[PDB]
């Protein structure tokens, strides 16, 4: 209800002028997508025009439709502009799967600044028109949008046993672990390490400053090296809303409002699983276990996905490109003990012991249960 | 995170962790190899084990990362050597000593962990039949541990 | 003497005790209202690990003491 109710109320605020087309022309190459989509929208002078109805047709997919072609340019370009590799934006993590801005994106890009408003602009104008863009954030993101302030117990979605350990500074004396005021780089095999702060690299981390320590840390991690950026998709974001007329919403409902649930793809899941010690394919507990799976709701299967796997997302080129902690592996459902027990997994192989069940609704229960009843 | 490391280094050179040694070799501080021995009176006897220690840039907030070499049959450490091991995940602590960590493997080696396994077929056999894994165990340490 | 068992997903088990059965029975219980292993429960009691080697008036928990039900789940 709660969520229901507020969206409502916000989609209505919004407002479309009345001195705009009747819909907004474009018309690209499916292969091309991103820069052509960039000049199309970056170049309205009027930012006003882009709240009429998304008119798009593709010289490659002459499908007469012109109004589903709006849900998919949105599917496309995201694939697009949140891609780790275009260098824009980056993983959390190796196996996390949620994006995040690179703070060395301008050695990337050399204008880098003009395109993340574009992806603000696009971001925002997919709100407005109730669309979902592809991929999700660290919280720290929305949390950033919402101007709500980050810390140290907003790095616990993003890298949980980093969390903890900083946790554990804050709650004990770390003179012992002899730390100092920097950290530590890689890039071409090369380990070069880098000050917090003027001198860090010379100063110990005492029990008088280790507040000011998991500051510096926390501030460098998520902050630091995008405000730039950060704020130019924000430039564009309100270009087509009034950035406060979203604070209504809290950091997972935003969420929600722009990324959509992460509904996974049970298909691709199916087909890119491997089974090991007795399991296979076809057999009677593994044809239940998906049949298991059919049933579950977006909510239960999202979970099921983060109780194997640690994560509750999906990498951009599906469950073929999965990862674990030592690199790519696929999920995986092993057989291990009696049918007592409750399905057991480990989010380094993402992997799941399922022990043999006799009955499907025997195996749901205790499937069901696990999942629910779970992250602790 | 160098600092850290040397200190530590040298804190194994005073007092170094029985049955195990494990230092860096090459230049590099940030990969080290360790070697254990086969708890006496274990089906591990007499075998000796190479162990890689993989420091991360992100030491010490993330734990090292630990793996076996050298074939061993146990049932919470598969064939690429990777170690179900909690204080290596979830129970790290940047408190912990490397000298801990490697103690701590020598425990799971004498006495295995078959409820939390990491192979489930090798699990059963040291639950249902005993004698069986110290027979098969024991001849891995002949063929990979020698 | 009457309790509460707490679960991740907001429900709650109540069951009937007395005050010297030991934390591994409070799991046998729980084991039929939900069948779940006791060597997969954890019963954690206002930030602490109640041990199956202690009994419900070693921690003091009394008539109406919540405990919470958490599955230790992820493999070794």
């Amino acid at each position: 209800f709660e969520f229901k109710q507020k969206y409502d109320y916000f989609r209505k605020k919004l407002k479309k002028p009345a001195d705009i087309p009747n819909r907004f022309e474009m018309k690209l190459h499916r292969n091309n997508i991103f820069e052509e989509s960039y000049r199309r929208i970056m170049s309205v002078k009027r930012p006003d025009v882009l709240k009429a109805r998304l008119w798009i047709e593709f010289e490659s997919e002459k499908g007469l439709d012109y109004g589903g072609v709006a849900r998919e340019w949105f599917f496309l370009l995201s694939k697009e502009m949140f891609n780790p590799y275009y260098g824009l934006f980056e993983y959390s993590a190796t196996d996390n799967y949620t994006l995040q801005i690179n703070p060395n994106s301008g050695l990337c890009n050399e204008d880098h600044l003009s395109y993340f408003t574009f992806i603000g602009r696009v971001a925002g104008l997919a709100v407005f028109h109730g669309k979902l863009l592809d991929g999700f954030f660290i919280r720290p993101f929305y949390k950033m949008m919402l101007g709500k302030q980050i810390t140290l117990n907003d790095m616990e979605s993003v890298d949980s046993e980093y969390y903890n350990s900083l946790k554990w500074i804050l709650e004990n004396d770390p003179t012992e672990l002899d730390l100092m005021f920097c950290i530590d780089e890689e890039n071409f095999g090369q380990t070069y390490q880098v000050d917090l702060k003027p001198n860090g690299s010379e100063i110990m981390v005492t029990n008088e400053n280790k507040r000011e320590y998991i500051d510096l840390v926390i501030q460098w991690r998520f902050v630091n090296r995008v405000q730039k950026q950060m704020n130019a998709f924000l430039e564009g974001f309100t270009e087509l809303l009034p950035i406060d007329l979203i604070k209504i919403f809290d950091e997972n409902e935003l969420e929600l409002l722009m990324c959509g649930l992460g509904d996974v793809d049970v298909n691709d899941w199916r087909q890119h699983s491997i089974y090991k010690n007795g399991y296979c394919p076809n057999h009677p507990v593994i044809q239940w276990f998906w049949k298991a799976v059919l049933l579950m709701d977006a909510e239960k299967r999202i979970r099921l996905l983060q109780f194997v796997t640690g994560t509750s997302r999906v990498p951009m080129n599906g469950f073929a490109e999965l990862y674990g902690s030592n690199g790519p592996q696929l999920f995986t459902i092993e057989q291990w003990g009696s049918p007592e027990k409750l399905p057991r997994a480990h989010t380094s192989f993402n992997r799941l012991d399922l022990p043999p069940y006799e009955t499907f609704e025997d195996l749901r229960e205790k499937l069901l249960m696990a999942v629910e009843n779970a992250q602790g | 995170a160098s600092k850290r490391i040397h200190k530590e280094l040298n804190d194994l050179a005073r007092d170094p962790p029985a049955q195990c040694s494990a230092g860096p070799v090459g230049d590099d501080m940030f990969h080290w190899q360790a070697t254990i021995m086969g708890p006496n009176d274990s089906p591990y006897q007499g075998g000796v084990f190479f162990l890689t220690i993989h420091f991360p840039t992100d030491y010490p907030f993330k734990p090292p990362k630990v793996a076996f070499t050298t074939r061993i049959y146990h049932p919470n450490i598969n064939s690429n050597g990777s170690i179900s091991l909690d204080i290596l995940r979830s129970q790290w602590s940047p408190a912990l000593k490397i000298s801990k960590v490697l103690l701590s493997i020598c425990s799971l080696l004498c006495d295995p962990n078959p409820d939390d396994p990491l192979v489930p077929e090798i699990a059963r056999i040291y639950k249902t039949d005993r004698e069986k894994y110290n027979r098969i165990a024991r001849e891995w340490t002949q063929k990979y541990a020698m | 003497m009457q309790i509460f068992v707490k679960t991740l997903t907001g429900k709650t088990i109540t069951l009937e005790v007395e005050p010297s059965d030991t934390i591994e029975n409070v799991k046998a219980k729980i084991q039929d209202k939900e069948g779940i292993p006791p060597d997969q429960q954890r019963l954690i009691f206002a930030g602490k690990q109640l041990e199956d080697g202690r009994t419900l008036s070693d921690y003091n928990i009394q008539k109406e003491s919540t405990l919470h039900l958490v599955l230790r789940l992820r493999g070794g």
